[PDB]
């Protein structure tokens, strides 16, 4: 499911920003 | 028609008094952004406490007990990440925007090694983490939430700053269960274009990513990504790495879960809209398409600006300096150099 595919994606904590 | 005499005549009379107060808060805006606020405080007047979250943490003013959010910023690191010009540009921002939903500046000041900014501490923490214990938001609650942001996009957007860092990290619930906007650091005021890859990858529109310039329209972007994360947990668009993310925003392919109203899918394909002659909040209508919407037909504008409409969820409030409702950090000592460190890059804070 896609809530199994987020949980697999590692990306679930707090985001950090980019600055590029 | 839509409507009748009276709900068309009651809709126009709205929509023409929020342009009355943007033409008053631009003037009070630019008063404040001209001349700026500086140096209304100094370290010894407060004791530290605790790491909240440049680096944050919990304070006490020694005189009234107060409690506030400290964010300190070492000068040398600043420069060495080039980032001078945001950390002035933030506070200058923070001191001139005046609305319920954005968290206040209520001190700055500098010394020999770090800057430091004295903001409104909002002790029921971050929505990320509300979000996550939950799982989803109900779209009612959802929707309580997204007004906010709305009004406060029309708000920084009337003054021609594009915020660009909307997430639910970067959204504090206060004791009456509203939002306060956290994190002016990648906040620019531009009347154009302008062309900087810089936010969060999973809330970035499409037009950051690429080369071509872009304006305030990737903001309604992202508050389509931050609907669809209240509702359904999680974002779009995710993927392992950031790279992987950028190709499925830009080619924009959004599905849903099947829980989903179809008024809410309704707008957030016009918000996760990849065409610019398309998305909400970029054409003719501005920002009265989003705020019409048949997904939110149910929210009373004006209470919730006044802050009058009963809020889903009020977080535990267990005292004035309670920290119950934050992540524990790493305590970092805070140092000050005997010697003044890049005086002339940071005169203007």
């Amino acid at each position: 499911t896609t809530y199994a595919d987020f949980i697999a994606s590692g990306r679930t904590g707090r985001r950090n920003a980019i600055h590029d | 028609g839509h409507m009748g005499n009276a709900a068309a005549a009651k809709k126009g009379s709205e929509q023409e008094s929020v342009k009355e107060f943007l033409a008053k808060a631009k003037e009070e805006f630019l008063k404040k952004w001209e001349s700026p606020s500086q140096n209304t405080a100094q370290l010894d007047h407060f004791d530290r406490i605790k790491t909240l979250g440049g680096r944050v943490m919990l304070v006490k003013h020694k005189e009234t007990g107060n409690h506030y959010a400290m964010k300190i910023l070492d000068k040398q690191k600043v420069v060495k990440l080039k980032q001078i010009e945001h950390t002035l540009n933030e506070k200058r921002i923070l001191q001139a925007v005046n609305f319920p939903f954005l968290v206040k500046l209520e001190f700055s000041f500098k010394d020999n090694s770090n800057l430091y900014m004295v903001m409104e501490y909002v002790p029921g923490g971050e929505m990320f983490s509300h979000l996550r214990r939950i799982g989803r938001f109900s779209e009612p609650h959802a929707r309580f939430y997204a007004a906010q942001i709305v009004l406060t996009f029309e708000y920084l957007h009337s003054l021609d700053l594009i915020y660009r860092d909307l997430k639910p990290e970067n959204l504090l619930i206060d004791q009456q269960g509203y939002i306060q906007v956290t994190d002016f650091g990648f906040a620019k005021r531009v009347k154009g274009r302008t062309w900087t890859l810089c936010g969060t990858p999973e809330y970035l529109a499409p037009e950051i990513i690429l080369s071509k310039g872009y304006n305030k329209a990737v903001d309604w972007w992202a508050l389509g990504v931050l609907i669809y994360e209240m509702a359904a947990g999680y974002p779009p668009f995710f993927a392992d790495q950031p790279i992987q993310i950028y190709e499925k925003i830009v080619s924009g392919k959004v599905r849903f879960p099947s829980h989903f109203s179809s008024d809410l899918k309704d707008l957030l394909r016009n918000l996760l809209q990849v065409d610019l002659t398309k998305r909400f909040g970029n054409l003719k209508n501005g920002v009265n398409d989003i705020k019409n919407h048949k997904w939110f037909a149910t929210t009373d504008w004006i209470a919730i600006y006044q802050r009058k409409v009963e809020a889903p969820f009020i977080p535990k409030f267990k005292g004035p300096g309670d920290t119950s409702n934050f992540d524990d950090y790493e305590e970092e000592e805070i140092r000050v150099s005997i010697n003044e460190k890049c005086g002339k890059e940071f005169t203007e804070f």
